[PDB]
Order: C-alpha cells, then sequence, then structure tokens
C-alpha cells in the first residue's frame, strides 16, 4: 500500500538556463 | 535622501532619462 | 521664550525620529517614484 | 540492486514566484 | 572576440548588439545568458572560454541644438545628451 507523505517544498528547478539576480520571476 | 530610493535598466530600446534642470545639489 | 526654544528644539527632534524609525512617512514621494518605474517597466514589456 | 526509501511526485502546470540570489541560485520560492 | 566596442554579435544563436565587456558577473556553470529585471538580455558567457561579458546598449542620445537665436548668431553649439564623448 503507497504510504504518502508531505511533499514541503521540493521539487524547484532552474526553469531554464537563464541567470538572474536578485530578482523575483 | 536615504529613506527614498535600474536607471539605465529601463534605457533599452530609446527611453532615456533626461537629468533635471536644477540638481539635486542646487535645489 | 525660554520654554518655547525647548519645545521647538525639542520639536525638531523627533522629526528626525519620525523619519528615521519610519518609511511610510514619504509614501508620496516614494509612491510617485514607482509609478513612473511602475509605468516604464510595462511600456517595455510590451516589447516582448 | 536485489540481495531504502524512495518517493514519486508528479509534475504539474502551477505558476511559481521564484526568488533568485545574488549568485543567482534559486533561495526560495512560493507557489 | 572583439570588447569595450560596439559590435554586433550573435553568441551560440543568442543574437544582440552591444558592447561586451569583462565583467564580474560570476554566471552558474551550467547557466548560459543573463537577464535582468527589464528581461534584456544582459550577460552572457563566452561559449568557447568561459566568462561573463556583460553586454550594453550602444548609445542613444538625443542631439540637441543649442542657439542663441539665429537673429543673433549663425553658431550653434551642439549637444549630444547622454553619451560620453568619444564616439562622436
Ligand atoms: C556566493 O558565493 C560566494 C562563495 O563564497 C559567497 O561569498 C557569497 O556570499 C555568495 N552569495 C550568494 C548570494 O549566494
Ligand atoms: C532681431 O533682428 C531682427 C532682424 O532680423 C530685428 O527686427 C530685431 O530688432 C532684432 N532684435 C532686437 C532685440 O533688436
Ligand atoms: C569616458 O570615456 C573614457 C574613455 O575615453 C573613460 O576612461 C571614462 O571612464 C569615461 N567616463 C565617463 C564618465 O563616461
Amino acid at each position: 500500500p503507497p504510504a504518502y507523505t508531505n511533499s514541503f517544498t521540493r521539487g524547484v528547478y532552474y526553469p531554464d538556463k537563464v541567470f538572474r539576480s536578485s530578482v523575483l520571476h | 535622501f536615504n529613506k527614498v530610493t535600474l536607471i539605465c535598466a529601463q534605457k533599452f530600446n530609446g527611453l532615456t532619462v533626461l537629468p533635471p534642470l536644477l540638481t539635486d545639489e542646487m535645489i | 521664550q525660554k520654554l518655547i526654544a525647548n519645545q521647538f528644539n525639542s520639536a525638531i527632534g523627533k522629526i528626525q525620529d519620525s523619519l528615521s524609525s519610519t518609511a511610510s512617512a514619504l509614501g508620496k514621494l516614494q509612491d510617485v517614484v514607482n509609478q513612473n518605474a511602475q509605468a516604464l517597466n510595462t511600456l517595455v514589456k510590451q516589447l516582448s | 540492486a536485489l540481495h531504502a526509501a524512495y518517493y514519486v511526485g508528479y509534475l504539474q502546470p502551477r505558476t511559481f514566484l521564484l526568488k533568485y540570489n545574488e549568485n543567482g541560485t534559486i533561495t526560495d520560492a512560493v507557489d | 572576440l572583439v570588447k569595450n566596442k560596439c559590435v554586433n554579435f550573435n553568441f551560440n544563436g543568442l543574437t544582440g548588439t552591444g558592447v561586451l565587456t569583462e565583467s564580474n558577473k560570476k554566471f552558474l556553470p551550467f547557466q548560459q545568458f543573463g537577464r535582468d529585471i527589464a528581461d534584456t538580455t544582459d550577460a552572457v558567457r563566452d561559449p568557447q572560454t568561459l566568462e561573463i561579458l556583460d553586454i550594453t546598449p550602444c548609445s542613444f542620445g538625443g542631439v540637441s541644438v543649442i542657439t542663441p537665436g539665429t537673429n543673433t548668431s549663425n553658431q550653434v553649439a551642439v549637444l549630444y545628451q547622454d553619451v560620453n564623448c568619444t564616439e562622436v
């Protein structure tokens, strides 16, 4: 049986190769 | 002048920002 | 006279503090500066 | 390798608000 | 590669036209471009040798023509707004 659990915040990844800085995007 | 706040960031497309005739030193 | 001077000298002081401890006094000025810049970015983004 | 946890999510078309940092590393995000 | 001098360019199919300079903009190992609040290409990294080049628009400026009224002289003094005096 699948035992769920709480992802929290994981799973973010640089959506592109662009660089930015200090910029909420 | 501290409590208030890129200038060339919006100058990419002809959007220039002519300096004011009176300078914050004169004012 | 003496009293008033103090009241006035004191009174000046608080302004520094009113200004130092608070960013919300200058909202007006602070705003204009936004709305402009605010309106530029919009203008720029329109390029894309 | 048979003689250890692991997980699975599923990606969804969310829109996030990233926050890059000076070095350019995402230091936070908001769904 | 040329520097400090307005050039057309293409990098890796990224194109644009600018002044490619030397920049401390520490790009990420896999990061290709840079960009900027206005969403305008800024730094790049030289695909061959890996380094952070700025970019920079060309010049613009208006051209203002200062004149005492033609009634007085014919002598005008141009003013090139917002450049450093070379590209003249
Ligand atoms: C970037 O990395 C360098 C490495 O030492 C560090 O000094 C600097 O504080 C870092 N800045 C950010 C915003 O990550
Ligand atoms: C300017 O020159 C015109 C002729 O071009 C003349 O009519 C006028 O008197 C001059 N202005 C003054 C202030 O003298
Ligand atoms: C102007 O250009 C010269 C190069 O001739 C450069 O050394 C100087 O830093 C520049 N200064 C300004 C204010 O643009």
